[PDB]
């Protein structure tokens, strides 16, 4: 039986978004690539290199025209005509625009591709921008986080395959099942917030009783995500706040990588 | 005579181009080029020192944890903070578990397909394949029935006509030497590796809050609240959970990964005589266990001109000899300032002008140690451990050698470790030794908490005037990592990362001397210049990470 | 005539005493006695009908889910509520996954030690043991290296001098017949079973909210909120997680449990000719798939006098013939009212007066079906399926028979299934068939949600006056379960459970006829009356649950 | 040598034993082969009858002053103990005898901890808690129906590894698992605070994961770790996360007394 094709392109990526797939359990990366999809191009895992892997991409773009899911991780650098990310001697923005032409669905995985992320922070030395900015005519599905829980991506792909369409998206084109609510509007430390029970420093008495991390700079009040409910790694009870560290807002433009760890969030 | 380009190099992290001149079927000269830059050093400038780690962790997601730990160590070095010993044990567990994940993924998912022919696996007899491993491994999942099931997955994939990531590989290439049976074994182990690496990352996650990109560090210690009697914090139940995953790693590492390393050496013995990258080697000590950022479980040092007997030990992360030696040059890199710079005075000013064989051809800087090129990473690390007379490392090497001898009737000598296969062997040894680091540090944590010590964090103060410099060293999976922070008027006035793949992948230096990747390729036979498999074999042995190299 | 008592019977749920008269080394008469009572029927009286399920679920934690589902079905029957089809699929998945867990635990952890000799496993050659399974199973964990590792665990346990739960077992007993190799295989499979049963319960937990004791039911449907696009509810990610565990069950069940069942038959073939408990058998249909509490995936029926060809089918949980036939008596039980009672008019008034061979000797009631004793459970269930010409069940039986034939050169005929081994075979067949139930019902759920149906719950109204009666049937792991609820003025005025182990373990009835456990023991050879292993072999084949039987 | 444990079932449903089969740290196989010596447990013993009673007597003598006694189920006192009889003697006598030489005594589950479901309603058998039958002893209570098995296993591990019980609250429950109300650490608290409530299963709010207070959630008056530790180690599995209100199964006077849909008192 034929599996739906996927083309995965890395731009200004740290490779964390690919590495997240190695933590996934439903599907596991081995079930993903053998049973769920045909991963037709992915530079991190391909047996083929060089001219052979570029052959594989061209064959796949033609053979599966109008049928493949395009996935991009990393921001796309526009400064100085795209020279800050060059693959096979051509700017990555050109590879991405070409692959976008025949895509059935386009997914920006991670905060970098979704809104510029860490690569576009501060002075933005390379003119890094989001996938949606380089593809203004297309609907890009954004799966933010640095990196997101891999199932935020895999359940989005599964929806496309199983039901023939994208999941419901909010007005930033993020899937509502994973990004439809503020972390602070579904955080198990909310009772402590409400009671004025706050950790003031790591290692203090309140911190060691699992109190609210607002005063350590928790950005849950201005960050959309499923980090408090879905959490990470499928072991139970693992997300940053549960471990004792405030949310940094890595999902959310203007929060993660812009505000200091210990800078307070605005509360609605 | 002939010029080739390998672009992209796959099964690495990030964006790499390798060019080679080939003369009489042998690589005569090579160029390594990092083709992507983000400017992470510039992005983290002018921020509070405490904020850096969360930003610079994003240099790389493959070697996640490493930049985070090196950054807080750098801030702690500038500020003169002694990290509480429970924070060290937690940091050590994370690094050790992470590195276990990383090395396994490297051997199997990144490297194996250079040496292993999946189409040849289809011809294998599963029973013979199983029979081949009797008295070589005690691994419980080497049965004919396991191999038959893996063989049938390959068979179904091939019949589907959608090979995906296995499409257009180097099946039938003359440099592929494994019998069908051994190819089938390797693929089974490739799939089994994915379960072990997941268990390693569960350890990381339970202390880090997630992975990739841990979120439990702080300048001053860790954010894990230790309280055996606390709800919602790091209590005895959570510690027991962590331990359950630590205990699942050892068998695969010892009975599969270690054994496969010896087996690949046995079938490719010529790869013990090529791929030498340098004559100087550097590693730092790792896994501090005292309350003053020292008493390292793994030693470090500097080896000059392959002389183990006269190596210089490094036992401290504030070693002024180590600190003063390190510089980087951009003569053949796309940056403006070309003279060798000490990283506290470093600049990263982009100056792309296109590719030139004799000018600038990479976003990777060229690091030197007292003016010399140096190899870093698991080979450096192993040789340094052998130089120091570390019995654990000699014994683990000997176990691999014994398996190799059983298969070939030959031995391995230290001279043969300065090679592509020697590099891979060092990595495997490193992974095996890390399993005892995990056991030791978990036990130290449990014992220390039981003595009544629940401290995890010293709150830093940062003076609002004055200029202070700090450096954070760490022995990462790919080698010696250093972050260099200058604080001025309370904020980061300079930030430089010198990353292990920078050392190895860096282009020709200020004196035009050749770095490890480029040197290792000279003399590589290339059977088919359209399909230069032999070149990526050598490059992959270094475990390249270009996001790391360039940042 | 010699008199023995087995008290406690171990490796069952709950508190059981078995007494036997032995004449010339053969059991001539037996007594089964449930020695613990809670009065759960009384505890749940006078509560809102909606509340019952949470309370009566606590009848038993081994067959968790079953009483919960039977209770809501009973209330739904009284109130005349049609359960939404998504709630049925979710209920079905839970029951099917639970039963998979339960049957596996029964065969290995509860029963295996009657047939398997741990100390004989220490003499086994691991390589021969592995070799014995070639062409019998394709299971991936039957290697000599796996068996050697298990052998070494047993060896370490025995050397420690603390055998714990294996201390003072029936090692070297004359009724132990497996060679050393087969004992070693069984112990390895015993340990591997524990992983499979854990995966089955992960399915239960993801829909139920935990296990033991699910918490997702309601009179009217389920509390799972279906919303593919919802955060924190039953969305596509959660459904994919569920599916990942469903998919992990099949290989162990088919390649280990099914095969072990055939192997134990091959070595103990006399146990196909003893342990007949009754000549009448009853099961109900299970796994409804329509929107009106019907269209069952598994059929039910009544077999009289072992005649499959003239069985009576049961296709509905409202079948008036089934409903009217069921009564219970307390003539030889410790309750006051002795005449057979229909459960809607049942009473449970304790009247303990001590043990008496000819009077009262058990807290278990004696159920009859139109005055006859009946066996329920996997044997009844299999024979009913065979009688209905269900091809799936005939094919699965034939797979077991084929393995048994390969080992013995003989076949099994239906007459031999009316036995201790036949009962065990029915259970295994049930477990194998449930794997298709899981696949089917998961797909039905996915497809239905995709058609736009996200409904899960119909809110009941309960009239404040009037009296009305409901009955909830369910084919539990141990057999036909029924809960009988009378509602009067909005509250439960009577609640009676008739539980499968009640049918099987119940004492002599109003006409002094002998129920299944007691009848099955007549003719059992007993080699050593101090160590009556042969008696517990037969009793264990019924999978006794005394908390269930007595409640 | 592994520390000895004697496990006695009284008026139990066996759910507390079954919980051990869901444990991962340790798994039940690692528990019985590596962590403890399980010297008596009727559900798992190879031995039966006179042989298993021999094993108990040998263990009570051999390990006097060293074993952990665990009891699940309530203890019926009505009519001199006859509602639970093992080897022809009331279970209360087995428990008192075993309690004499115990190093530590643990009531696992709500039944042994406070009477539980078996003592609810009219209490037909005069079921009482383990602490009530052992008035001179400190009983460690691990409530829930059944509790997360690690609430028990981490309590045992503390006793073995550090030589003493974990910190206990004033009902002798370990603070790591029962030190806080469910509602004072529930991820649906934001919805409670905003007035975002599910009114019926399947309604719009319920399908958005709103607070279950108005369906009768007893989180506001129940101590436990169900919202944080949760169940089965898969992530995101406890009753409220699945869509059903907390019933108060941990807590005397809540679970098995109040109706599912009866409202809790809020502090
Ligand atoms: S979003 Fe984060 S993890 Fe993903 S590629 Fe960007 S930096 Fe790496
Ligand atoms: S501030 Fe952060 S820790 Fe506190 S309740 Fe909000 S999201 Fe939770
Ligand atoms: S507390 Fe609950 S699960 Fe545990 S023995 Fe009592 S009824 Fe069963
Ligand atoms: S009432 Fe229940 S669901 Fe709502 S916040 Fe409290 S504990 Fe959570
Ligand atoms: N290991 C690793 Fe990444 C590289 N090179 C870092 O640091
Ligand atoms: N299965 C089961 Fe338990 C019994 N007997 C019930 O119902
Ligand atoms: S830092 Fe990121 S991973 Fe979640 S907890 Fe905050 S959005
Ligand atoms: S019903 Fe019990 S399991 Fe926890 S959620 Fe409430 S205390
Ligand atoms: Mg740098
Ligand atoms: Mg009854
Ligand atoms: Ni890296
Ligand atoms: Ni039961």
């Amino acid at each position: 039986p034929q599996r739906p094709p996927v083309i995965w392109i890395g731009a200004q990526e740290c490779t964390g978004c690919t590495e997240s797939l190695l933590r996934a359990t439903h599907p596991t990366v081995e079930n993903l690539v053998l049973e769920t999809i045909s991963l037709e191009y992915h530079e991190v895992l391909s047996a083929a290199f060089g001219h052979q892997v570029e052959e594989n991409k061209h064959n796949a773009l033609e053979k599966y025209k109008g049928q493949y899911v395009l996935v991009v991780d990393g921001s796309i650098p526009l400064k100085d005509n795209g020279i800050y990310c060059m693959v096979a001697g051509e700017p990555i923005v050109d590879h991405i625009r070409k692959a976008a032409e025949g895509a059935a669905a386009i997914i920006a995985i991670g905060s970098c591709s979704a809104w510029g992320g860490v690569a576009a922070a501060g002075v933005n030395p390379t003119g890094a921008v989001s996938l949606q900015e380089v593809l203004p005519g297309k609907t890009v599905i954004n799966i933010p986080g640095c990196p997101p829980n891999p199932h935020n991506f895999l359940a989005t792909v599964a929806h496309i395959i199983t039901y023939g369409k994208p999941p419901k998206l909010d007005d930033k084109n993020r899937p509502t099942f994973a990004y439809g609510r503020l972390i602070h509007e579904h955080c198990e430390r909310r009772p402590h917030f409400d009671a004025g029970r706050f950790a003031k420093e790591f290692g203090d008495e309140g911190h060691r009783e699992g109190w609210c991390l607002y005063h350590l700079g928790c950005k849950g009040p201005e960050t959309y995500g499923n980090c408090s409910t879905l959490q990470f790694c499928d072991v139970g009870g693992v997300w940053p706040v549960a471990i004792g560290h405030p949310c940094y807002g890595c999902n959310e433009e203007g929060i993660g990588f812009h505000k200091g760890i210990h800078q307070l969030a605005n509360v609605e | 005579s002939q010029r080739i380009t390998i672009d992209p190099v796959t099964r690495i992290e990030g964006h790499l181009r390798i060019d080679c001149e080939i003369e009489n079927g042998v690589v005569s000269k090579a160029w390594a080029s990092g083709t992507m830059w983000r400017g992470m050093e510039e992005i983290v400038k002018n921020r509070d020192p405490r904020d850096a780690w969360m930003i610079v962790q994003r240099i790389c997601g493959v070697c996640t944890t490493t930049h985070a730990l090196s950054s807080v160590r750098a801030a702690e070095s500038a500020l003169n903070i002694d990290v509480p010993v429970n924070a060290q044990y937690i940091r050590n567990i994370i690094l050790a578990a992470h590195t276990t994940h990383d090395h396994i993924v490297h051997f199997y998912q990144l490297s194996a397909l250079d040496w292993v022919d999946i189409t040849s696996a289809l011809q294998a007899d599963p029973t013979k394949a199983s029979e081949m491993l009797k008295g070589v491994s005690t691994w419980h999942l080497n049965s004919p029935e396991e191999f038959t099931k893996v063989q049938n997955k390959i068979k179904d994939l091939v019949a589907s006509g959608q090979l995906g990531i296995f499409a257009n590989g180097y099946w039938g290439h003359p440099a592929m030497k494994l019998p069908p049976e051994v190819n089938l074994i390797a693929v089974a182990h490739y799939l089994q590796a994915l379960e072990c690496q997941r268990d390693a990352n569960r350890v990381v996650a339970l202390l880090g809050g997630k992975t990739p990109h841990i979120q439990n560090l702080a300048v001053g210690g860790v954010a894990n609240p230790i309280n055996l009697d606390g709800l919602g914090v790091l209590n005895l139940e959570r510690l027991m959970y962590i331990k359950s995953f630590i205990d699942k790693l050892s068998d695969f590492v010892e009975q599969v990964y270690k054994v496969d390393t010896a087996v690949i050496a046995a079938f490719y013995p010529e790869w013990l005589t090529r791929g030498k990258g340098a004559v100087n080697y550097l590693s730092v000590p790792e896994f501090p266990t005292d309350s003053k950022n020292g008493s390292f479980l793994f030693p470090g040092g500097y080896i000059e001109n392959a002389d183990l007997s006269s190596y210089r030990p490094i036992t401290s992360h504030s070693d002024e000899y180590l600190i003063k030696g390190i510089q980087e040059s951009a003569k053949h890199s796309w940056y403006k300032d070309e003279a060798p710079q000490a990283p506290w005075e470093g600049t990263t000013i982009p100056a792309y002008d296109g590719w030139s064989d004799d000018g600038k051809y990479s976003w990777v800087k060229s690091p030197t140690f007292y003016g010399k090129t140096v190899e870093v990473g698991p080979l450096a690390n192993m040789l340094v451990k052998l130089a120091a007379g570390r019995e654990s490392t000699q014994n683990k090497l000997n176990e691999i050698v014994a398996i190799y001898q059983k298969l070939t009737g030959n031995t391995l000598e230290v001279a043969q470790l300065h090679s592509t296969l020697g590099r891979i062997i060092g990595r495997t040894v490193h992974c095996c030794e890390l399993q005892d680091i995990l056991q030791n540090q978990y036990s130290a944590l449990i014992t220390n908490i039981g003595k009544g010590d629940h401290t995890t964090f010293v709150k830093p103060n940062i003076p609002a005037t004055g200029e202070f410099k700090g450096v954070g060293f760490l022995e990462a999976p790919r080698g010696m990592l250093s972050h260099w922070m200058v604080i001025k008027d309370g904020i980061i006035s300079n930030y430089q990362a010198v990353v292990p793949s920078t050392w190895n992948s860096g282009p020709r230096n200020f004196n035009d001397d050749v770095g490890p990747y480029e040197q290792s390729l000279v003399g590589t036979p290339v059977a088919d210049p359209n399909k230069p498999l032999e070149v990526v074999r050598t490059i992959h042995s270094f475990d390249p990470c270009m996001a790391c190299a360039v940042h």
